[PDB]
């Protein structure tokens, strides 16, 4: 019965868990994670990145 | 040896470096401090910074 | 070059400096990785195929 109230907060959630997600995308860079990125490229190349 | 430049022998080398999840085998000449801890640090594990 | 050697580099350490400040190459081409990052750089293997 409470369903109305939880899917709210289910809601919330999921938007959250792909906000998230979307940190492990690449989005067409070498690596997603931007450590990576900057400890092996060169500022030249790796602002492409 | 009269041959040009396009056509002298090169001697070529690739080198291919693997990251992969396994322990690291393959390093520079980077020497480790000392381990901290219940500190905020800049930490470089492996070449994981 | 077809039956190209390889040789597998694996438990050491390498001080590249001394490679890439070599001014005997006339290719020294680098993908993925800087040159002078691989001083900092850890690698579980690393293969030279020549
Ligand atoms: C195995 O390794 C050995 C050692 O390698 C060295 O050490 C290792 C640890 C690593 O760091 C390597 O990168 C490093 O090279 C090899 O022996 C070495 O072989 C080198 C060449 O293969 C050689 O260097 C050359 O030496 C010549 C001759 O130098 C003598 O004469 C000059 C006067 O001309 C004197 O000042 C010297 O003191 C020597 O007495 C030299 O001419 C070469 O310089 C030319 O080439 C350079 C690029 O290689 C250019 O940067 C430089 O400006 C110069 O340019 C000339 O050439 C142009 C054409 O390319 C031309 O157009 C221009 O006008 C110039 O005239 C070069 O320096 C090392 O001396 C030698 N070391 C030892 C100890 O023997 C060995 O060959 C390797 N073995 C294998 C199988 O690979």
């Amino acid at each position: 019965a409470l369903g109305k109230l939880q899917d709210v907060v289910n809601q919330n959630a999921q938007a959250l868990n792909t906000l998230v997600k979307q940190l492990s995308s690449n989005f067409g860079a070498i690596s997603s994670v931007l450590n990576d990125i900057l400890s092996r490229l060169d500022p030249p190349e790796a602002e492409v990145q | 040896p009269t041959y040009g430049v396009g056509y002298q022998p090169y001697r070529v080398v690739v080198l291919s470096f693997e990251l992969l999840h396994a322990p690291a085998t393959v390093c520079g000449p980077k020497k480790s401090t000392n381990l901290v801890k219940n500190k905020c640090v800049n930490f470089n594990f492996n070449g994981l910074t | 070059v077809y039956a190209w050697n390889r040789k597998r580099i694996s438990n050491c350490v390498a001080d590249y400096s001394v490679l890439y400040n070599s001014a005997s190459f006339s290719t020294f081409k680098c993908y993925g990785v800087s040159p002078t990052k691989l001083n900092d750089l850890c690698f579980t293997n690393v293969y030279a195929d020549s």
